[PDB]
RNA sequence: UCAGUAACGGUGAAGCGGGAAAAGCUCAAAUUUGAAAUCUGGCAACAUUUCUUUUGUUGUCCGAGUUGUAAUUUCAAGAAGCUGCUUUGAGUGUAGACGAUCGGUCUAAGUUCCUUGGAACAGGACGUCAGAGAGGGUGAGAACCCCGUCUUUGGUCGAUUGGAUAUGCCAUAUAAAGCGCUUUCGAAGAGUCGAGUUGUUUGCAGCUCUAAAUGGGUGGUCAUCUAA
RNA sequence: AUGAAAGUGAAUGCAGGUGGGAACGCCCUGGCGUGCACCAUCGACCGACCCGGAAGGGUUUGAGU
RNA sequence: CUGCCGAAGGCAGAAACUCAGAUCAGUUUUAUGUGUAAAAUGAGAGUU
């Protein structure tokens, strides 16, 4: 059993005419929908910034637009993710903020904004999230001056005192309970 | 090519990688060299590994004099006095 | 201590008490299913094991009593669960 | 990609990471108890159609159904009060534009002269078209004889439709829904999980036995999920 | 890079010296410098092994700086 | 198809660099008893 790639070129153009064709469906609206940034779940990529699936709804709500409504305006909504930290969350609460300052909303039966809408909307056009909303990296730290008690503070010497620590955390834990 | 094969005259005869100290100011950018080594600032620029692709920082070469601050999750242990003599701290990040 | 080792070893950041998830709260005895079972309870009985387990606790026999119902049930804290169970429709009973 | 790594004794993953594609939901478990509000079928009209071939609406009768059909709820919650802001059609014709399917139909210029030859579609001379010098046929190598080819992501015919825009008519909201609070409760799947044993490549099955309700499953007291 | 594994995890001394050594230069054939690569030596450093409580001591070790 | 190199009962060739050598010899002399050592003749000899 041999897998061959011959169609390659052929499978490259049919999802650029599905791209096409959805775009021509959908146009009013952008091809791809907003997405929040996510930091992956290890010790190796914890230092990076991706797109998640989709916002919580600590953030839907603290934004002020509700779960229901969320997905009609094209803010997809994950319900298992959570937020621990409230730097992810004014993070994802300031990608919605951004992503609702700039949209645009059509009314309903063309007879009034009602609440919630646009009042000129002949300013439509179809423009991918990515540059409005372009997902950036860590932060990278720029020069700082020289801290003296940084300078004082020797470095992995703590390390190996809290390693230290740790493996024989055990061994004292029994120590007081067994002499208490 | 078969043409220039043997058969052609045969018929008919039957998680943690590491960078030393001598390395670490290549991590900068060359505006960065350019703007903070050789000279004397009262900010001094840092240097994190870990953005670059870094675990730990190892202790192979020397260092110029000018200071620098170096973000690491784990540090060798007399490249950290390396940079005190040298004039910068490992300040470490989590 | 915004440390990578250690027994808080990690980032520090400011942390954030989660909304109750109710996924969470499965196994909880509620007020009305804790009747219903009671109602059931009076109106079956108890199990023939059961029946077997007051006996051998009504005899003061409790080591024979648990090795005879974990090896009904299977594992030691079903066997506890039954127990403490039991005991608590005896003195009930009584 | 991890990776021919972990693992097993040659077999041989998965997490993470980068992409392609993205969309969420529905029941059982709670009384509508001031009202079975639900549904198939028979009969009679009204309709509508890719269609006299399709799909429905109303009225009436019988039946199903209280051993539970409707509405509300599915754990992301949710219900019951309280609150003051916001929202609303499972409709029916007319017109233009915007696409698409089917087939109908439209296309630029030598057959001029001399030699060879059965035949010129060959050679030479004099010319033309080209958004068309791809291909095929014609008595030998034909852009200009013919079909086609480019124009064509188009003009012209008709028949359909798919979705929106403008416009008209019905609907009946004495309602329904979203959001912040609780002085409230929060029902959640059993010969099923699980254990012992035998069999197959943890997973599954046979058999003995057989659960629980902050309980149960998974990973090294904690973390994460909520099966049958 | 090493260690069974936790792990630790490299120019002392021009990124160490000695001799040979290609090529080059200097004169005045040879001598002189000069030394690539590489080869003989050679000390240090990274470790695993041992002693010491990091310094220091081994003449054990790795197709190590 | 032609040419060149060419065995074996650890070989032949290829590449990388020594010394213009006393560097080797299916050899003969000299000395000590077929072994060893230090004149003849021939050859550019070699090392991983």
């Amino acid at each position: 059993y041999v897998k061959t790639w011959f169609n390659q070129p052929g499978r490259k153009l049919r999802r650029r005419q599905a791209r096409q064709t959805k775009a021509a469906k959908i146009a009013p609206r952008p091809v791809e929908a907003i997405r929040p940034a996510v930091k992956p779940p290890t010790i190796r990529y914890n230092m990076k910034v991706r797109a998640g699936r989709g916002f919580t709804l600590e953030e839907l709500k603290a934004a002020g637009v509700s779960r229901r409504v969320a997905s009609t305006i094209g803010i997809p909504v994950d319900h298992r993710r959570r937020n621990r930290s409230e730097e992810s969350l004014q993070r994802n609460v300031e990608r919605i903020k951004v992503y609702l300052a700039h949209l645009i909303v059509f009314p309903r039966k063309a007879g009034q904004p009602k609440k919630g809408d646009a009042t000129d909307v002949s300013g439509a056009e179809q423009t991918d999230v990515a540059a409005v909303l372009p997902i950036t990296q860590e932060a990278v730290e720029e020069a700082k001056p020289i801290t003296e008690e940084a300078k004082n503070f020797n470095a992995f010497s703590t390390l190996s005192n809290e390693r230290a620590y740790a493996r024989y955390a055990g061994a004292r834990a029994a120590f007081q309970k067994k002499r208490a | 090519p078969t043409h220039v094969s043997k058969t052609r005259k045969l018929r008919g005869h039957v998680w943690r990688p590491t960078v030393n100290l001598d390395r670490l100011w290549t991590l900068l950018p060359n505006e960065a060299r350019d703007k903070y080594l050789g000279k004397n600032t009262e900010v001094a620029p840092v240097i994190n590994v870990l953005q670059s692709g870094y675990g730990k920082v190892l202790g192979k070469g020397r260092l110029p004099e000018t200071p620098v601050i170096v973000q690491t999750r784990y540090v060798s242990r007399r490249a950290e006095e390396k940079i005190k003599q040298a004039g910068g701290v490992v300040e470490l990040i989590a | 201590p915004g440390l990578v080792v250690g027994l808080n070893k990690g980032k520090t950041l400011t942390k954030r008490q989660l909304p109750e998830r109710p996924s969470r709260r499965k196994g909880h005895l509620s007020k009305r299913t804790a009747f219903v079972r009671s109602i059931v309870r009076e109106v079956a009985g108890f199990a023939p094991y059961e029946r077997r387990v007051m006996e051998l606790i009504r005899n003061s026999q409790d080591k024979r009593a648990r090795k005879l119902a974990k090896k009904r049930l299977g594992t030691l804290k079903r066997a506890k669960g039954k127990i403490e169970e039991l005991t608590s429709v005896i003195q009930s009973s009584r």
